[PDB]
């Protein structure tokens, strides 16, 4: 019935465009409507109780306090009902990090390795734009939790679904940009091409015209994606 | 302005005076909201302080705080000096608890006259 | 051509029946065996081998010997060659059928695996289309995997019937490239039978399957017993194409030579060969399957270059290739590429511009065009010096040619030609010569969705670039003078030039079928002159009068005699006008308050071609209706009427020019007052909607039933601010003073209407995006200039000024956004309908009216038994009037009662002559009520028709003209008695009745369909030649009177559809044409629902019910009510304040209060502790007419008893359902709570979810006969559920109606379906006032539903709509769609425009629709 | 498949399709300069004669209408009553 | 413009060359004014 | 003609076609509450019969594939009990001529 879309990429480094969809399941009163969240790289709409359990909110009261800012607010807890009972199974960070990493693994793998796959998911796949590096597992909860509000806030409704077309949260994307997304997709075949003379070199090997030939070759057409 | 047809409304352009942001770093920002009492998100507990702002920047939720307002003033004052980049944009959603600071490239802005009291 | 003989008839390809070769037929046509896989060098003497290239096949070598069939590489048509197939080979095309068959019939016994016995079975037997047949039977039959032993019969399933008694599993066959790979099964997972065993479907498993398929059988596929048998699918016996197709490049002598079919030949050979050279060899089983899946691959190749690889390896290292498919690639595209109208020839392209000079069907080319531009025209005796003058002039000088084409078919290039004047010109030589002035031309202005817009005109040469058109041929083309260009085709032959000038010619086309008008007017120019012109006031001096006299080529010289001679010689403008009219034309029309002495100059008159009274603009001189286009072009012949443009135009174009006509912004200022009333208004408007504001935002809007607040309210301040612009548009069009150029143009008609002057002058009024008042894009606010929640006008969007005043940044910039919109969905109608109408077109393309007047489509179908059910031509039909419909009972005794047996109700002695001697005349007063008898049933019958009571309908013959004619054509003075005979009238008619003949075949079906067809027109006819009438009013004399009578029969038989017409194609374009004007309460209307329509879309956007209160109570609004709500689908959520789940476990005492009155209240004259509560809302409890006994005992008729209910009742302040579950409750609970809320129906019928009533004027008879509207209510539904609505008490359920047509169709039947589908594509064409003649949309309706359902216009199929395998060639493969031909044994009629074509014939259409011969009779 | 001269259904006045395609292939004649029929009272252009000579009855040629069924009427322009 | 040419600069990048377990790098089309 | 209230066994379906050539007709109650016939844009539909039916396909020379069809199924149809290759007149009011008559070849 719902879908709350970011669509969180890096300002610099390699633009990594990879959504996050906390979709909320089922129509106005369809059986216990549940909400489910889409990480990149797992092959299955995880409960949302059990991303912030992964995140180490563990505690029911803890993750909804995140969600929903105001205990008065019986409505949307009455709407998240189902997603602390969805989420029931697990109790614990590691299993909810366990359950993760098996929706983004084959059955083969080792619990280690997928609570490990699950945790560099979270940590540079889920929500990247807020950080890539560790300890800022409360910062995401919080953002999702907020996602999530967003969502219902939507859901019960209490907000307009956002204008696609409300120009401010559009962008324009000019000679600055665009000759910067070349020149990083063409300094990447750079950095790519110069690594192929380490791995194969044993005992001044640099193609200028990559880049050139890269750049002038967009410019001369209007080919960029 | 628009080309007619298939291209009708799609293609625009730009009125006389408006620009496109050229892309500032956040980091003096952020870097002033927590120096201007932006209670970080790590240490935030909302059942309370639900009266908490919560301040935005580029998207990523940096925090909260309580009184924005006084942290709003600062914010266009640092701006309207020179101080926080002019292209800097910043929105407070008064009603919605959001503050909301952009400073990506791609914003398409204009200029205004400003009337203050 | 070919300039032998042969005995052999001269004949045009009638049908191309299509059909698979059985490997018999393969062989028995074919004249070689071809058993060689190469050619020539026979040791190394050169020539060819018995195998490839001559065993009996065409020649080469420029040899004749060619079976003694003779004549060489050019006479001769390739004679084809034979290659038997070691083994059997699937054919490419056909491994998709081939499968698809042996998922049909079973794989041991070749039966269908579903009979007649099964049910889902016969349905898809009964189908006709021998392709959908097969499909729907294949969906059927592939779910079978076991060939059925024993069918449960028609009776008893104890009871077993016998079948096909072969009890075998079938495979489930799936394809890898050319190999079928079959896996059986002993059932799915069943002990003792797990595991399939993939096994290759080998060709010769299958064919010798396919044979064992019976005639019955394979026939209710889509085989043909003779043309198109499975088996014949399979490939045993191959054609082999001989060198005409497959040639071979031998440069001269001495070099090799051999096409890349040729070698792809060799290969298949080869193959063959090899695997031949391996059975009779003997051999390994995977070697010999070897060598078959080679040659198989190699027949697969050769046919179709796209499966496992490309086989490139023909005489080149490099690898190309070359298929039969690949060659279509270059012969279905070359032909298609050609079929597509690429190589544009004898025709030009150039700006027109307007010009008042040439006559209505010139057409201005520029000398320089027309010196590029040839017609071939043969040296005759009567064009000898003429010819030979341009042959001298040569390619440079105008009034030459380019070629002169000499017996030989030799071509002197006079232009590079050492003799370019030293030519005699020889008797039956072709020049080429310049077109010149008078010459028949095509001109046609692209798009070209009408007739009308390829019309064909005289040349003109004319000087400077650019075609000239003359102004009123201007609409017809859709064509201004901004910039577009024009093609002018030249029509190369002379029977091609006749068909030109003597059908599509320009004045051919003035009356045009597509609205049964006039389709060219005066305009622009020449309209608002010749109003101008015509004023009273306006009067010429002599001096003037001479040359707009001798302007007007037609004048006779006579000077009129001024209609002011006293102290100056002073006509009028009329009357000089009055010289471009011919003689004999009359014309009467009258407007609001038009008398004889029309004060305004109301209306017109025009007697013998002086227009004795009324302003001449668009009415009269307009394309409209009855105006004097019209007229003169029925009256006097079209070519007559066509120079009167010419003479008009002049005339009146000479005048403006010395008058002169401009516009300024003064014309577009209001007087000072006007603009503070104006200013006014629009002030007094903003209260309106401040008012309904403070109202609403107090909460005392009531919400209209079905409707909003916020919806309501809207509704409300969008026709205020709109009656404000238009009361505001009112105040400033009164103003404007008769001299205002603006005004000046809109009284005229030439462009201009009240929005304009309205929106420039007063208001520019309400902008609107998605018919909403602007939106709040920003939030809760239109933009970042106003405070949030601004609902007012100037905020949400209320262009307040004129254009003149200009418009504030804001509503700049909402009018930008309303005009964007605008501008959007322009581009949306423009693409959409481009689409419709060649959709439409492709539909109706092939209907035509044969000889017998029925209507039939390319496969013979009747669609229509007549044409537009009337057999007469839309342009042969005039709006007239049918009196007997009309007024009062008492009224219409009065004029058509005659009755001689009383002194006061007979014909008075005066307007007979042997009036007197017919007082009391027994037997004439037993004919005159006969004559009134029949008078009575026609109203009767027409009241029946015309339930509405309109009574003006499109017919044939106007016969108010005729008698006016007559009139005039006698000088019948309305002073003296006539001579008529009572017998004269009374039996004259019912003689010339017995006259009108749309139909002509002597048998009864015919002479009934004949007296139907001509049942309206006859009702006309008997209420025009009344007796009384005929005597009281007309006063015809018997000379008069038997002319009106010759002359509505000439006229009548002028008037009936020519056998020949395209009607279908003119159907379809009279159905486009309009809507590619479509340029735009709450339904869909305009494209999308044409779109919706045509497409029968089931899924409709707007689905609707209008259902109308049984006939005694109509006005009860109150019953209106009490319908509407039992009809509304009413849930309980729809009732319900709110739900909760309370633990409360004793089912006595109660931890609710409010509750514990009414479990006391139920215990005077199991359970779970957990109790789910319904609070509900009175408001729409009551309003939906519901009680809570009535709510309870359907929740306690819903669940059972799995539920415990029990209601607060009808008195209690707060209405309450308890219900309980009769231990995971509190679950089972909220499940049940949304069972409630949501599934529960407490009253109406599902799926009609508003339901508004509206009244609605209707027009019916009162008692004393007249029509009267009666005020109905009619509810109006957002909901379609016609079957349950129908049954409902209290509406007639005989009236209601839905525009799903679907709905209609499924519930009530085709006929009414089509009823219905008429009305909602005419609503569409009706809701932009555009009118479409009747028969135009009936065909088209009729088209849908031929075939007993609806069938949509909007492709349906991916192949056809009614398209021959020649055809239009779809599809980069044509190939395939021949292939299914094949297969199918596709019957191609040939009349195609197409087909005929390939085949380089004419269509039998139109002027192709019948054959000329030589007679030999002529003395 | 032929109907005969009596039991004629089809219309006895000529379509306008007809004469479009008389005076086409009559003209098509003329202009290959075979005899024409008529007294030429002035005309060198080939249609305007082939229309004289339908004027005045005088065109040699029969018509074949196919009715939909495939049978079909002869008819001898002669007959056809040209009112158009 | 006259002389078909791309109106580009030298990108010159610098390079730290460290053995591990100026320098001409393309060229930009410069955006005129 | 079998009148049922809410529904038929698809068992009881198949127990129908089983006594011919008399034909079990079966109309649900609800489908029978109103006549359709009766209903506006339902023209008069008159069962030809095949002698008729012959003159017709004469008279017109055509093939029964060329006229137009109403299905088995159609509500006027089933009303009027046509068997498949019955062709019925279609009386229908015009407004071009008073009244036209077609026909359709049930389906
Ligand atoms: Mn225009
Ligand atoms: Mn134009
Ligand atoms: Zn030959
Ligand atoms: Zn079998």
């Amino acid at each position: 019935s719902h879908v709350a879309e970011i669509r969180s990429a890096l300002e610099k480094g390699s633009r990594f465009i990879s959504t996050l969809q906390v979709k909320l399941y089922g129509r106005e009163g369809s059986s216990a409507r549940t909400i489910k969240a889409t990480l990149p790289y797992i092959k299955q709409d995880i409960p949302i109780v059990i991303i912030f359990r992964a995140l180490g909110i563990i505690p029911d009261g803890e993750i909804l306090e995140h969600i929903c800012y105001d205990v008065n607010d019986w409505q949307m807890l009455e709407m998240l009902k189902p997603c602390v009972e969805d989420g029931f199974v697990i109790q614990d960070r590691e299993t909810a990090l366990d359950f993760i990493g098996r929706r983004g693994t084959a059955l083969g793998i080792k619990k280690e390795k997928r609570i490990q796959y699950a945790k560099d998911i979270l940590q540079k796949e889920f929500l990247p734009h807020i950080t890539q590096l560790e300890g800022f597992e409360s910062r995401k909860a919080f953002f999702l939790g907020y996602m999530i509000n967003r969502l219902l806030l939507c859901a019960l409704d209490r907000k307009d679904q956002d204008d696609r077309d409300h120009f401010g949260k559009k962008r324009l994307d000019l000679a600055g940009p665009l000759l910067a997304q070349l020149f990083k997709t063409l300094f990447k075949k750079l950095t790519k091409d110069i690594f192929r003379y380490m791995q194969r070199t044993v005992e001044l090997a640099i193609n200028a015209k990559t880049i050139t030939s890269g750049l002038k070759y967009a410019l001369a057409t209007g080919n960029w994606g | 302005e628009t080309p007619e047809g298939q291209a009708c409304g799609l293609v625009k352009n730009l009125s006389l005076m408006s620009c496109i942001s050229v892309g500032t770093d956040p980091m003096p920002i952020i870097t002033f909201l927590s120096e201007w009492g932006m209670e970080p998100l790590e240490d935030y507990v909302p059942h309370q302080s639900p009266d908490a702002t919560r301040v935005f920047v580029n998207g990523v939720w940096h925090g909260v705080h309580r009184n924005p307002a006084r942290l709003m003033e600062t914010l266009r004052t640092l701006r309207r000096k020179g101080d926080i980049n002019p292209e800097v944009s910043m929105i407070r959603d008064i009603r919605e608890k959001e503050l909301k600071i952009f400073t990506d490239a791609g914003r398409v802005y204009r200029p205004l006259f400003i009337v203050e009291d | 051509v070919g300039q032998q003989y042969s005995s052999a008839p001269l004949r045009t390809v009638k049908e191309v029946q299509f059909g698979l070769f059985s490997p018999e037929e393969v062989r028995a046509i074919s004249v070689a065996k071809i058993r060689f896989p190469e050619t020539m060098d026979e040791t190394q003497t050169r020539a060819k081998i018995g195998g490839l290239n001559d065993p009996r096949l065409g020649s080469i070598d420029r040899n004749l010997k060619c079976q003694t069939c003779q004549e060489g590489m050019n006479e001769c048509p390739g004679h084809f060659g034979h290659i038997d197939l070691a083994k059997p080979v699937f054919h490419v095309g056909f491994i998709a059928k081939i499968k698809k068959v042996c998922e049909c019939v079973c794989m041991h016994c070749g039966k269908l695996l579903l009979d007649e016995h099964n049910e889902l079975m016969r349905q898809a037997l009964a189908i006709k289309d021998s392709k959908k047949r097969f499909a729907a039977i294949w969906t059927l039959c592939k779910t079978k995997m076991v060939c059925e032993t024993d069918v449960p019969s028609e009776d008893d399933p104890t009871q077993l019937v016998s079948r096909g008694g072969c009890g075998n599993t079938q495979p489930t066959i799936r394809k890898d490239g050319l190999k079928l790979v079959g896996s059986w099964k002993k059932d799915r997972a069943t002990g003792d039978a797990d595991e399939p065993e993939l096994r290759v479907l080998s060709t010769e498993e299958i064919l010798n399957i396919f044979k064992h398929i019976s005639v019955k059988d394979f026939t209710s596929l889509g085989f043909n017993e003779v043309f198109s048998r499975p088996e014949w699918m399979i490939l045993t016996c191959l054609p082999v194409p001989p060198p005409p197709v497959r040639p071979s490049i031998s440069f001269n002598e001495s070099q090799r030579g051999e096409d890349d079919l040729t070698f792809k030949l060799a290969d298949i050979l080869k193959a063959n060969i090899s695997l031949e050279t391996l059975e009779h060899n003997g051999a390994p089983h995977h070697a010999i399957e070897e060598a078959e899946s080679l040659l198989q691959f190699h027949v697969a190749t050769y046919m179709d270059n796209d499966i496992a690889g490309q086989p490139q390896a023909l005489q080149k290292s490099g690898r190309p290739v070359k298929s039969i498919r690949a060659r279509l690639k270059g012969k279905e595209g070359r032909i298609r590429g050609n079929l597509m109208g690429k190589r544009v020839d004898f025709s030009a392209r150039t700006v027109i511009s307007g010009d008042p000079n040439l006559e209505l069907d010139q057409v201005g080319v520029p000398k320089s065009i027309a010196k590029t531009l040839t017609y071939p025209e043969v040296v005759t005796p009567y064009n000898i010096d003429r010819l030979t003058q341009l042959v001298r002039n040569g390619p440079n000088e105008h009034p030459g040619a380019k070629y002169v084409i000499r017996d030989s078919g030799d071509r002197i290039d006079l232009r590079y030609s050492k003799r370019a004047g030293d030519i005699q010109l020889q008797y039956g030589w072709k020049v080429e010569r310049h077109i010149m002035d008078n010459d028949p031309v095509l001109f046609n202005r692209q798009p070209s969705l009408h007739k009308m817009s390829m019309m064909a005109h005289r040349v003109k040469v004319i000087p400077y670039s650019t075609f000239r058109l003359n102004l009123s041929v201007t609409s017809p083309y859709n064509a201004d003078f901004d910039g577009d260009e024009m093609n002018l085709h030249v029509p190369q032959s002379e029977e091609t030039r006749a068909e030109l000038s003597q059908l599509c010619a320009v004045p051919l086309q003035i009356v045009s079928p597509q609205s049964n008008k006039p389709c060219m007017g005066i305009v622009q120019d020449t309209l608002c002159g010749i109003r101008k012109l015509t004023l009273r006031d306006t009067f010429i001096e002599l001096d003037q009068v001479l040359n707009m006299l001798y302007w007007v080529p037609d004048w006779d010289g006579v000077i009129p005699t001024p209609a002011i001679i006293k102290p100056k010689p002073l006509w009028s403008g009329k009357q000089i006008l009055s010289v471009a009219i011919p003689n004999g034309i009359h014309l009467q029309r009258f407007d609001e308050g038009t008398t004889l002495l029309s004060p305004k100059d109301n209306g017109m008159l025009i007697i013998d071609g002086q227009i004795i009274f009324g302003v001449v603009e668009k009415k009269t001189v307009g394309s409209s209706n009855g105006g004097l286009i019209h007229v003169v072009t029925r009256e006097k012949g079209p070519q007559v009427c066509a120079k009167l443009f010419g003479n008009i135009q002049k005339v009146v174009n000479f005048w403006l020019l010395h008058n002169g006509f401009s516009t300024g912004i003064g014309d577009t200022i209001a007087d000072g007052p006007t603009m503070r009333e104006i200013t006014e208004t629009i002030a007094e408007a903003k209260k309106k909607v401040l008012d309904v504001t403070k109202e609403a935002q107090a909460n005392l809007l009531t919400a209209k039933h079905g409707m909003t607040l916020r919806e309501s309210f809207e509704d409300n301040v969008v026709r205020f601010l709109n009656e404000a612009r238009d009361k505001a548009g009112r105040l400033a069009e009164v103003n404007l003073k008769d001299l205002n150029n603006v005004k000046q143009m809109v009284m005229a008609g030439s462009k201009g209407s009240f929005i304009n002057i309205a929106q420039m002058s007063a208001c520019v009024g309400q902008q609107s995006v998605e018919g909403k008042r602007i939106a709040f894009g920003f939030v809760d606010r239109t933009l970042p200039h106003f405070s949030k929640d601004d609902y007012s006008p100037e905020s949400k969007g209320f262009v307040e000024n004129s254009y003149l005043r200009g418009l504030t940044p804001q509503e700049f910039f909402f009018h930008a956004m309303g005009g964007r919109e605008g501008l959007i969905d322009t581009a949306v109608k423009t693409a959409e309908t481009g689409y419709i109408q060649r959709r439409l077109v492709k539909a109706l393309e092939d209907i035509m009216v044969h000889y017998d007047n029925t209507t039939r489509n390319s496969l013979g179908n009747v669609i229509q038994f007549i044409y537009g059910e009337d057999g007469m031509d839309a342009a042969h039909i005039e709006k007239q009037s049918l009196d007997t419909i009309g007024g009062s009972d008492a009224a219409f005794e009065k004029r058509y009662r005659v009755d001689l047996l009383n002194t006061d109700h007979t014909l008075d002695p005066s307007l007979l002559e042997s009036g007197s001697e017919i007082l009391g005349d027994l037997k004439l007063q037993v004919l005159l009520d006969e004559e009134y008898k029949q008078l009575v049933k026609d109203r009767k019958f027409l009241r029946e028709v015309f339930v509405d009571g309109e009574a003006n309908w499109p017919l044939p013959v106007n016969i108010r003209r005729i008698i006016q004619n007559a009139q005039q054509t006698f000088h019948i003075d309305h002073t003296k008695p006539s001579d008529l005979t009572i017998k004269d009238i009374v039996l004259g008619v019912k003689d010339l009745q017995e006259n009108l003949l749309v139909l002509r075949g002597k048998n009864e079906i015919i002479q009934n369909a004949q007296r139907d067809a001509v049942t309206l027109f006859c009702c006309l006819l008997r209420s025009r030649l009344a007796t009384r009438r005929v005597l009281q009013e007309y006063r015809l004399t018997k000379q008069a009177f038997d002319w009106v009578l010759s002359n509505i029969e000439a006229q009548f038989l002028r008037s009936v559809v020519h056998p020949g017409e395209m009607v279908g194609v003119l159907a379809a374009q009279s159905i486009g044409e309009p809507a590619t004007q479509m340029t735009l309460k709450k339904v869909t209307s305009g494209v999308p629902r044409l779109k919706e329509i045509l497409n029968v879309a089931k899924n409709m956007k707007t689905p609707s019910l209008t259902v109308y209160l049984e006939p005694g109570h109509a006005a009860d609004q109150e019953q209106a009510k009490l319908i509407r709500s039992a009809i509304e689908h009413t849930t309980l959520k729809s009732v319900t304040i709110a739900s909760e789940i309370y633990y409360d476990p004793d089912p006595r005492s109660t931890v609710i209060p409010e509750d514990e009155e009414i479990i006391q209240l139920h215990f005077s004259l199991q359970q779970s502790p957990w109790l789910l509560r319904l609070e509900l809302d009175r408001a729409a409890m009551n309003d939906k007419d519901l009680t809570m006994g009535q709510v309870g005992e359907r929740i306690k008729q819903t669940f059972k008893n799995d539920l415990f209910v029990i209601w607060s009742e009808d008195n209690d302040e707060k209405l309450i359902i308890r219900c309980r579950v009769v231990a995971e409750e509190d679950h089972m609970l909220k499940k049940i709570e949304n069972t409630m809320l949501e599934n529960i129906t407490l009253r109406g019928v599902e799926n009609i979810e508003r339901v508004v009533m509206m009244k609605y004027d209707r027009k019916v008879p009162s008692p004393t006969g007249e029509y009267v509207k009666e005020p109905e209510w009619v509810l109006e539904t957002d909901g379609v559920n016609l079957s349950e609505v129908m049954t409902v008490p209290g509406i007639d359920p005989t009236r209601i109606y839905t525009n799903s047509f679907i709905d209609i169709m499924e519930v009530l039947g085709i006929e009414a379906g089509r009823a219905a589908l008429y009305k909602e594509v005419y609503n569409v064409i009706a809701s932009d006032g555009s009118y479409v003649n009747y028969r135009h949309m009936a065909l088209l309706v009729d088209v849908m539903t031929t075939q007993g359902g609806l069938t949509s216009v909007t492709r349906h199929g991916f192949n056809r709509s009614n398209t021959g395998a020649l055809m239009r060639c779809s599809f980069e493969e044509t190939v395939e769609i021949l292939f299914e031909a094949g297969a199918s044994a596709e019957l191609d009629d040939c009349r195609g425009v197409s087909e005929n074509v390939i085949l380089g014939q004419m269509a039998p259409i139109g002027t192709g629709a019948f054959d000329v011969m030589i007679d030999e009779e002529s003395l | 498949k032929a109907i005969p001269k009596d039991q004629r259904a089809t219309t006895p006045y000529m379509t306008k399709y007809e004469r479009a395609r008389i005076l086409g292939t009559r003209a098509l004649q003329i202009s290959m300069n075979a005899p024409v029929f008529v007294d030429l009272e002035g005309e060198t252009d080939p249609l305007r004669i082939a229309m004289k000579e339908l004027a005045e009855k005088k065109i040699p040629l029969v018509i074949r209408r196919y009715l939909p069924d495939g049978s079909f009427e002869d008819w001898s322009v002669e007959e056809l009553i040209v009112d158009l | 413009r006259l002389r078909n040419l791309t109106y580009s600069s030298g990108l010159f990048v610098d390079v730290k060359k460290r053995t591990y377990e100026k320098v001409f790098i393309g060229r930009l089309p410069i955006m005129l004014r | 003609i079998f009148v049922y209230q809410n529904n038929i066994t698809p068992s009881a379906m198949k127990l129908v076609p089983s006594i011919p050539p008399a034909t079990i007709e079966t109309f649900n109650e609800a489908a029978l509450v109103v006549n359709i016939t009766h209903h506006e844009l339902v023209p008069k539909h008159i069962r030809l019969s095949s002698d008729e039916k012959r003159e017709l396909l004469k008279r017109y020379r055509l093939k029964e594939s060329q006229l137009p069809r109403i299905q088995r199924a159609d509500p006027v149809a089933l009303y009027l009990g046509l068997k498949r290759g019955e062709v019925v007149k279609i009386i229908r009011k015009s407004e071009t001529s008073g009244r036209y008559a077609s026909y359709r070849i049930c389906m």
